[PDB]
């Protein structure tokens, strides 16, 4: 049963090098046919799957063409464990990392030529800021629309609720946004009748852990 | 080795055949390709390996078949964990290894238009300096839409932002903020602040606007 286990700062401040470290589980560094390989593979926000590098079991390491200055690969075998190394990390290098087993074995071993098994991943988000708690807005409204705007807050994440988490219905809470200021901010929507507004008090709480910022914001339509 | 895939969005219910290509841009083997899954906040998953091979604990709903420079994988009956996203990737005799693009599979259903709102930034964020307005497009299908800020009929550009929901677990539809930020400064030097929505939905743009300062 065959297991990475992924460890390392996520959270860069810029011209920072990222570093990160595999260990691997169930298995051997070579392998019992000298067929592994050990491989790194990022994510960034919205966009499919990059490799990154690989150190294979001769101790091969080959690097992707856009990072081969700036990224070392290394192996510590007495602990079975490998490292990625990226320097001078931008705004570019925002992404999830992953480590992966692949192999190329030449009873056949299963996942041939595929990578079988995955780490959890590391978000790596290249920011500048410190810790700090959002500035909660309010957005004022047959179907009327009203919402809360959560800005400037470092890092992730953020909980919003609506009338503390009764409301879900029509509720929608937009995936943050880095700001060019390397601070979140993201808005909650919820959508409900006109005829409710004089009636139903709309509250967004929002709880940011890493500040430990509660904020309680009535939304009232403007007069 | 370029992997280009196609369609970029596959659009099907429950229990129909998905059908997803992967276009090399020269040949090569069927050994060295492999395809993958994966969820939004989830590792990917390996599906297929050498081109037709399931991996292990994999259904037998997926299969692979292709070779030269054009490889498929189908999924013969979608089950509503095999709405997600689909990598293919070139795992040849070394290094460098490449991805596809990546198919998004999503639950088709009748489009539906957006309704839009517009929100001028609150007089608290204005006692700030900083001045943000948001365009809100509720509930719509297809995914794709064009959202134009235009100030004083000034189409902006680059000082807007956009995120988008996930497709919604009980209609299906999603929904999509965009974000225009200026100075305090700059937001009071302008009269009209309107976003324009384009949307397979509507049979004509439709603008939402207001007049700073106007109550």
């Amino acid at each position: 049963q065959v297991q990475l286990k992924q460890w390392g700062a996520g959270l860069l401040k810029p011209s920072e090098t990222l570093s990160l470290t595999c260990a691997i589980y169930g298995e051997s560094f070579t392998g019992s046919w000298n067929d592994q390989l050990w491989n790194w593979i990022r994510q960034p926000p919205g966009k499919g799957l990059e490799w990154i590098g690989e150190i294979n079991h001769n101790g091969d390491i080959n690097y992707a063409s856009s990072l081969k200055s700036r990224a070392t690969v290394s192996a510590d075998r007495s602990k079975n464990q490998f490292s990625l190394r990226l320097r001078s990390v931008s705004d570019a290098d925002t992404a999830t990392y992953y480590c992966a087993r692949g192999r190329r074995a030449i009873v056949e071993p299963p996942a041939n030529y595929g990578f079988d098994v995955w780490s959890q991943g590391t978000p790596v988000i290249v920011s500048s800021a410190s810790t700090k708690g959002p500035s909660v807005f309010p957005l004022a409204p047959g179907t009327a629309a009203l919402g809360c705007l959560v800005k400037d807050y470092f890092p992730e994440p953020v909980t919003v609720s609506w009338n503390s988490g009764a409301l879900t219905s029509g509720v929608h809470t937009f995936p943050a946004v880095l700001q060019s200021s390397g601070l979140y901010s993201l808005s909650s929507v919820v959508t409900v009748p006109s005829s409710s507004l004089g009636t139903q008090t709309y509250i967004c709480n929002v709880n940011h852990k890493p500040s430990n910022t509660k904020v309680d914001k009535r939304v009232e339509p403007k007069s | 080795i370029v992997l280009t895939q196609s369609p970029g969005t596959l659009s099907l219910s429950p229990g129909e055949k998905a059908t997803l290509s992967c276009r090399a841009s020269q040949t090569i083997a069927s050994t060295y390709l492999a395809w993958y899954q994966q969820k939004p906040g989830q590792p990917p998953r390996l599906l297929l390996h050498k081109g037709y091979n399931r991996a292990t604990g994999i259904p037998d709903r997926f299969s692979g078949s292709g070779s030269g420079t054009v490889y498929t994988l189908t999924i013969s009956g979608l089950e509503p964990d095999d709405f997600a996203f689909y990598y293919c990737q070139h795992l040849g005799t070394s290094p460098p290894y490449t991805f596809g693009q990546g198919t998004k599979v999503e639950i088709k259903r009748t489009v539906a238009a957006p309704s839009v709102f517009i929100f001028p930034p609150s007089d608290e964020q204005l006692k700030s300096g900083t001045a943000s307005v948001v365009c809100l497009l509720n509930n719509f299908y297809p995914r794709e839409a064009k959202v134009q800020w235009k100030v004083d009929n000034a189409l902006q550009s680059g000082n807007s932002q956009e995120s988008v929901t996930e497709q919604d677990s009980k209609d299906s539809t999603y929904s999509l903020s965009s974000t225009l930020t200026l100075s305090k400064a700059d937001y009071e030097k302008h009269k009209v602040y309107a976003c324009e929505v384009t949307h397979q939905g509507l049979s004509s743009p439709v603008t939402k606007s207001f007049n700073r300062g106007e109550c």
